[PDB]
């Protein structure tokens, strides 16, 4: 199942990611990828010659803008980096 | 075809027959109690399920 | 090298062609044998 | 001429390069 | 004469900016500063501290919550080292 | 016979994907500019590796 956070397992490789079918260009015999910071980045599916993506599931910070509570007790959130069809 | 084998080797002369192409349900080596210790140093033993 | 894993490559050439070609691994063997020798056949 | 998710979020100043520049 | 030497060394600065890149090397250094702060920060995630695996996640799937306390213990004092040291540089370069 | 390894000898060490990542790593490697033997049967050692080449017709 793609295009969701979920909680991926490979042969005991664990985490969370937006798990979408990718082309890490491997040779047959590599397994995973990364890039500058050597961050796991692909796995190959023990079921099927699949490399996928990886991008975490978007979190960020959480800001509330308000005005004191000596003028008003209404407020407004900024969900700080995030593409918030998805909130 | 390790653990029911009909006899074990001298101490200084071990055997070591490694394992692949399995689905190892530890399961039964845990709670089969005729080990007398279960010693494990990099793993749990209700982990390697 | 030690395990007993197995690159290689296989380019054109035309006495060692001065240049650079990486070694895509082939084979893998999972054994253990002592090794401190080897020949090559003909 | 001048030239990652572990919690590094990179907030973004106030004000913008247009702004600096007007 | 004046509003000539004037426009002259305008363009000379043009020139001289377009041609030797290296004039803004007081901007650039303190970009390159960060990045390397930032690069050694996310190495110091990847190292052991004296712990049996570098993955918090491989840690916690293999051991008990005995052991596995141990491990973790010693990464999270390790990453708390290395988070703490770079807040330090970071307060120490604002200041400048 | 001898002659000098230029630059050849390098293997990807894993098999984990990298790109444009200028990756440094420590393993058995063949030295750089080296002095490989050239022979035209007889049996040679294995002290830690080998890199065996050939150019045959
Ligand atoms: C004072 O200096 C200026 C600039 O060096 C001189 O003005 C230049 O004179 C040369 C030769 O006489 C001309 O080719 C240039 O066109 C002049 N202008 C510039 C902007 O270079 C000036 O002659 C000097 N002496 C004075 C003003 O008495
Ligand atoms: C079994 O595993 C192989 C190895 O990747 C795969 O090609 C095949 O599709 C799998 N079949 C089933 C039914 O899981
Ligand atoms: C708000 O602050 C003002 C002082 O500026 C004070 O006179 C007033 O009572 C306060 N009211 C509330 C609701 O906080
Ligand atoms: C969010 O992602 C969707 C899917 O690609 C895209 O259509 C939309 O424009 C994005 N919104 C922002 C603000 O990036
Ligand atoms: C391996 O081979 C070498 C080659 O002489 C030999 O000396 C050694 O005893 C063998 N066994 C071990 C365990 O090294
Ligand atoms: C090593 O290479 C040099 C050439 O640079 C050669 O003279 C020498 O004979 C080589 N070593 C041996 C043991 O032959």
């Amino acid at each position: 199942v793609k295009n969701k956070c979920v909680n991926f397992n490979f042969n005991g490789l664990t985490g969370t990611g937006v798990l979408t079918e990718s082309n890490k260009k491997f040779l047959p015999f590599q397994q995973f990828g990364r890039d500058i910071a050597d961050t796991t980045d692909a796995v190959r599916d023990p079921q099927t010659l699949e490399i996928l993506d990886i991008t975490p599931c978007s979190f960020g910070g959480v800001s509330v803008i308000t005005p004191g509570t000596n003028t008003s007790n209404e407020v407004a959130v900024l969900y700080q980096d995030v593409n918030c069809t998805e909130v | 075809e390790v653990f029911n084998a009909t006899r074990f080797a001298s101490v200084y002369a071990w055997n070591r027959k490694r394992i692949s192409n399995c689905v190892a349900d530890y399961s039964v080596l845990y709670n089969s109690a005729s080990f007398s210790t279960f010693k494990c140093y990099g793993v749990s033993p209700t982990k390697l399920n | 090298k030690n395990y007993f894993k197995i690159y290689s490559k296989h380019t054109p050439i035309n006495d060692l062609p001065q240049g650079f070609s990486a070694l895509e691994p082939l084979v893998d063997l999972p054994i253990g044998i002592n090794i401190t020798r080897f020949q090559t056949l003909l | 001429k001048v030239t990652k998710f572990n919690g590094l979020t990179v907030l973004p100043p106030l004000l913008t390069d247009e702004m600096i520049a007007q | 004469l004046i509003a000539n030497q004037f426009n002259s060394a305008i363009g000379k600065i043009q020139d001289s900016l377009s041609s030797t890149a290296s004039a803004l090397g007081k901007l650039q250094d303190v970009v390159n500063q960060n990045a390397q702060a930032l690069n050694t920060l996310v190495k110091q995630l990847s190292s052991n501290f004296g712990a049996i695996s570098s993955v918090l996640n491989d840690i916690l799937s293999r051991l008990d919550p005995p052991e596995a306390e141990v491990q973790i213990d010693r990464l999270i004092t390790g990453r708390l080292q290395s988070l703490q040291t770079y807040v330090t540089q970071q307060l120490i370069r604002a200041a400048e | 016979a001898y002659t000098n390894s230029f630059t050849r000898g390098v293997y990807y060490p894993d098999k984990v994907f990298r790109s444009s990542v200028l990756h440094s790593t420590q393993d058995l490697f063949l030295p750089f500019f080296s002095n490989v033997t050239w022979f035209h049967n007889p049996v040679l050692p294995f002290n830690d590796g080998v890199y065996f080449a050939s150019t045959e017709k």
